[PDB]
């Protein structure tokens, strides 16, 4: 068609979406990363895969970018965004070869990521942090078939329980600070127990065994060395031999992250100092806060990518609940949505002028891509499932009727507890459009210094 | 079908390839040789896949499950190696019919479970009650030495084991610790209690249970659970292969047996042929060994057939 | 596996295999041959795409000769033969790597294939030249999708008329000899026309103009020239410019087949003799016989390989029906016995020694690639629809559940009227485990002279 | 070694293992074709090295020494081509090992002379003093099946062949002639009459003999006689791999029974079973046919054997 460093951008884009295509859904797979010759990494994480492969190309470095929307909202929904601008880069690629100049292609994806954007805005229903019901599905939609070690409707109720601990209200508005939750993790055998703790859980052996195991109503503070020492006490501890004497006498920490540190500070601003031990190990416990937001999740895995991955689906899924709470809407997955989109772009389109009109049609069907990658990832025949889907969704009882990827049927998606944020979606509709319309804007490619 | 993850199922098969004649007591031995030209020469698999080297990133993921498994439990690393090949092998066959791999994945889940519900039906427990000394102590023994394969040493190592406490109730004993095997075992054996018959005669009467129950599931998964099963018979024919007679026509034999109600029969290897009862030899298996067995060749699989593709990082 | 003559040979069964499995089926592919630089064929025919083929192989030129069943039975079923050969081989192939020994594997063979004769024996439903019906589903089930011009139910009923017409009873068993009807073809254009006729078509344009057109009971027979003539019209004729005024004074033909000559001495043993003028060229009709089992079919089409297409699929069907008449018994066509086969087959295994069950099963999976190979030419998911009507098959009220190819889903293929005859399944089954285990026999190829 | 003998021994031994398939009455078939594509398929070795083309010289004389023990006797065919290979094959062991081929054909025809002095031995009579009716001749019939291998059809062929004159007194019955070869057996029994026990029977025991006679001769040539009893014994090694199992084990076996004064046991290919008597399941030998058998093979090896290169003419 036109100029190749527009073809080249394309190719980009499309490259990128191969990367994250096999992953898209819930029974998606996992990609193996190599680093150097020392290490691998088997994961299902859009976000993980995009910044260990290799960025070296300056298109698509963007696109990486322009799909983690800068906005609290960050998830794998990352993945959506990337896949969806592949999927309307290579429907676009369909329009240029017809000669249609790349501005009408950007207004026509203009309109119809407008339409998009209202589709998802209409058909969102409402929902509050009391509704625990939705929010454990999403919860659990968000972790579906994740190569997570711990119990995933456990898993999700233990999500569900430390978003609401985490929640402040705000002005007729919740908020979630994830930074309140600390994740520290352990692995060994008898493991993929998933421990919640309501304060911090600082991961490290006590520094001298004759020491207060136990300290009740700790206040938090963390020749020479016995001046020290004094002068310190003067008012547990965390940053010599000699010194561990000094504090037997009068619990401390070899090593703790500055993460730990900072998390302890928000949540102390102290009931409870323990030393627990976990399987084939002991670690600092502290239970009870001057905060009533502080949180904790002890993930403990047999195997490290397990674990690994598990934080990773853990982190995404509080997002994600995090997100439905902030936003107070959600809406069938499973692909209704994008249905619905695709079903109303063609009826606007023929209200728009014919060479956009194409355009949105186009669009409309690089939504519909997603489902049959969906339906790819799960072994079933996209197309089938497709049109199936297309044709049920006729009603507007069926709005909510999207795929099973277990059992291959279509079915009420928000009965069956599939159900995502709408917040995430339009960010993610509105990110790969930005994404191909500003590859579809560029003319050429210039040096500079 | 999918060029990466056959590339890795090849390497998976190739090494389990490897490992198949480190297999039950009368396994061959493999030599270990370190960069400096010094040699360790062993048959114990747990020492050949922890020392060895490997380079391809599968056989290296399938290298850490059977090391994680040997330290859950201290028996059963070549067993999960082996049965992890199999499964990828037996994979294959569906592959090449064209099945996606979550399907095959979705329907090794399910034999998996099916089967470790099915593992303590199919066992026989033991007295947890008390360490009373009529012929509660003596029949551990005989599996003692069905791990070390001596008239004294036989009272003394028992002893040492009975002075380490305790009891929990569900008969859960616990202990903090060619011998390290047979306390290993011992350890597992009363850990949790049930004994199971060796010599493959769990794998055939899984696989028989397993493809009944993949007639129920019927769609795509049968085929795969049918594999599972398949690929659980892998076990018998090996140690079949080490008794020396062709292999195919034992299973078969073996099959015929479970079929019958014979319910229980299994290879002695040592012995060189088939019997009809393993319990009546003393072979026997802790069920907190074949059950991490299961998991961890079940977990590899799995793992490796959900990987899509390998991407430069 | 073993010596490289018998790999070598079961590679022909396979690769003849190849060359028919798109075909299998109703809804089945046409393949295209290409002879010399002077013409091509387009068809979808197993006979016909076998001998155009190069069999310039020493094995495999003998499966084409076992396909085609060394009895009145041939037809199309010939692709059956073949494609299952090529499946036992595949099967066996698989076995070989386990080192059974091919006698073992032959063994198993010979068990299986008495017992799914057995099978089909017993399924198989009673059936006789007055049940209109069933012969027309027959009919129409063998001209399934073929490029025919004729419309297939017409067609059809015409196929069961003229066997019907041809049947002669022996002994309490009919008997259908197909040398007493004829098959002439014409092409131009608006035609498609498929006509039957009662008599025989000589396809030639009269001799002279001025000569009686018609001819009413005419006796059959077909200065020197007069003398000829007067000779032999001393007692219409067939075989110069002198005799046609002889004849015009005394109808005559200038050029026809010794196939006409045999087929019109055989239906004459002669009421009327006409001219008729098909759509845009004239021939003479011999209507009515000194035989009460002659008939014809004027099979013209648009295009030439239709009309070709149309003849071979004509003589197939009537060769069908013939074959259901004179053994009197049909089964449920689109699967369902291949099924009951497996599945009895597997059902009888373990009660045979275990190197030879495992042959048995394998027959059961080879038999059941015949059903994948259907779904797959219809483009539906083999594996699927198989476990589909395997599962659907653990009834007995389904023994006639089969594929419908183009619903793609399993319905009574009895009622649907699906049907075929038995003795041609049962030919075809014999022939390939024939094809297969001589296959299997041969240790080595040793040149001679 | 010796360049020429070595390619001639390999040709000869190729041509064996070619043919050591289509052995027994579970042999399997040889796909014969002609210059002009017509194709030919049988399991008669008779057929085979008659009609088939080879190149080399060697294997041609071998083909010519089985043509003529064709002739000499319908049976036998293929085991005499077998067995030349076979006494080749041996040889190599002692060419290798440096000893001289005339050598080795003076111990090959040592054991040939001891072989064929044994025979009569071995073997059992039956009555040429009567056609008489009580069961002289349904014994007969049932060599006639061993050699097909039918309720009517029986009679027949036997009156069709008692038709033809005559008593010769040492009772050697003269007849002017799959039915081909059954008729020559027959003949061949009548034509000078002992039975021998098939199946590897005779060529175990005379194996068995020729060992002890070997100790006796006691140099060379010793090796040489035990040389030829191996190579004899590679018959029953032969049936029973179309019998199935594994070859060595069931060699082993039979010995074993050759040695108790068990003194006739062989193997059953088409019961694919070694059984103690071969004469109860009627697996019969002419002795015309096994002398024939070795006469020819051992002419055929020794023949090789004195060949010492090749020259240009």
């Amino acid at each position: 068609y036109g100029k190749e460093a527009l073809r080249a951008n394309i190719a980009a884009v499309k490259a990128i979406e191969e990367a994250l295509k096999s992953t898209y859904g819930p029974r998606g797979m996992d990609k193996m990363l190599v680093d150097s010759l020392g290490d691998i990494t088997i994961t299902n994480d859009g976000a993980t895969i995009l910044d260990k492969m290799d960025l070296q190309h300056p298109t698509g470095k963007l696109l990486v970018q322009i799909a983690k929307g800068q906005d609290e909202e960050t998830a794998d929904g990352t993945k959506t965004a990337v896949i969806l601008a592949g999927e309307l880069a290579k429907k676009a690629e369909d329009l240029l070869y017809k000669e249609i100049h790349p501005t009408i292609i950007v207004s026509g994806y203009k309109k119809a990521e407008e339409i998009a954007l209202k589709t998802i805005q209409e058909i969102a229903q409402p929902v509050t942090i009391n509704d625990t019901d939705v929010l454990r599905k999403v919860a659990l939609t968000s972790l579906g078939s994740k190569a997570v070690a711990g119990a995933r409707e456990y898993l999700a109720d233990l999500v569900v329980k430390a978003v609401a601990q985490v929640a402040e209200l705000r002005g007729d508005k919740w908020y979630v600070d994830l930074d309140n939750v600390q994740i520290v993790k352990k692995h060994g055998g008898s493991v993929n127990d998933t421990q919640l703790v309501y304060g911090i859980v600082v991961d490290k052996e006590v520094v001298h065994p004759g020491m207060p195991k136990r300290i009740e109503n700790a206040k938090i503070a963390l020749n020479i060395l016995k001046e020290k020492v004094d002068k310190i006490a003067a008012t547990v501890v965390i940053c010599d031999e000699v010194a561990q004497h000094y504090l037997a006498k009068k619990l401390a920490v070899r090593r703790a992250k500055k993460s730990d540190l900072e998390k302890l500070a928000r949540a102390t601003g102290a009931a409870l100092v323990e030393e627990r031990k976990v399987g084939e190990d002991k670690m600092v416990f502290v239970e009870g806060a001057k905060n009533p937001k502080s949180v904790s999740i002890l993930i403990r895995g047999g195997l490290e990518r397990v674990v690994d991955e598990t934080e990773r689906a853990l982190r995404d899924a509080l997002g994600t609940v995090a997100d439905v709470i902030r936003d107070g809407r959600a809406v069938a997955g499973g692909g209704a949505v994008e249905i619905e989109i695709a079903k109303r772009l063609r009826k606007y389109a023929p209200q728009v002028g014919g060479k956009e009109q194409l355009a949105i049609e186009a669009y409309a069907n690089a939504i519909e891509g997603l489902i049959m990658i969906l339906a790819e990832n799960a072994g079933l025949d996209p197309i089938d499932k497709l049109m199936q889907l297309r044709s049920l969704h006729e009603n507007e009882t069926n709005k909510w009727y999207g795929l099973n990827l277990f059992t291959g049927n279509p079915e009420d998606m928000w009965k069956l507890g599939v159900i995502e944020p709408a917040l995430v979606k339009m960010n993610a509709v509105k990110a790969a459009t930005e994404a191909v319309t500003l590859v579809l804007r560029i003319d050429d490619i210039v040096a500079a210094g | 079908g999918r060029d990466a993850l056959r590339n890795n199922i090849l390497a998976a098969k190739t090494l389990a390839e490897m490992l198949r004649s480190s297999l039950g007591p009368k396994g061959l031995d493999k030599m270990l040789i370190d960069s400096f030209g010094d040699v360790t020469i062993t048959n114990d698999g747990a020492t050949i896949v922890k020392d060895m080297e490997i380079q391809h990133p599968a056989a290296k993921l399938l290298v850490e499950a059977a090391k994680a498994q040997d330290a859950e439990v201290g028996d059963g690393t070549t067993s999960a190696v082996v049965l992890a090949g199999a499964l990828l092998e037996k994979a294959e066959s569906l592959l090449d019919q064209n099945i996606h791999p979550t399907i095959i994945i979705e329907g090794y889940k399910k034999a998996y479970n099916k089967a470790l519900e099915l593992l303590p039906q199919l066992g026989t427990r033991i007295d947890i009650k008390d360490l009373n000394s009529s012929v509660a102590r003596d029949t551990l023994r005989k599996i003692a030495f069905t791990t070390l394969a001596l008239n004294k040493i036989i009272d003394m190592v028992i002893d040492a084991i009975v002075n380490v406490a305790e009891p929990l109730p569900n008969g859960g004993y616990n202990v903090s610790l060619s011998i390290n095997d047979a306390l290993h075992a011992l350890r597992n054996i009363l850990l949790e209690p049930v004994i199971l018959p060796g010599g493959g005669a769990i794998e055939l009467e899984l696989a028989m249970k397993l493809r009944e129950y993949a007639r129920s599931v019927g769609g795509k998964e049968q085929l795969a659970i049918e594999a599972f099963a398949d690929a659980l018979e892998e076990i018998p024919l090996i140690l079949a292969e080490t008794a020396g007679l062709e292999a195919i026509s034992s299973l078969m034999d073996l099959r015929a047996r479970h079929a019958k109600g014979l319910s229980n029969t299994g290879v002695d290897v040592i012995g060189g042929k088939i019997v009809d009862d393993v319990y009546a030899l003393n072979i026997i298996e802790p069920i907190r060994v074949k059950s991490q067995v299961l998991k961890s060749a079940t977990e590899a699989a799995t793992a490796i057939l959900k990987i899509d593709d390998l991407i430069a990082a």
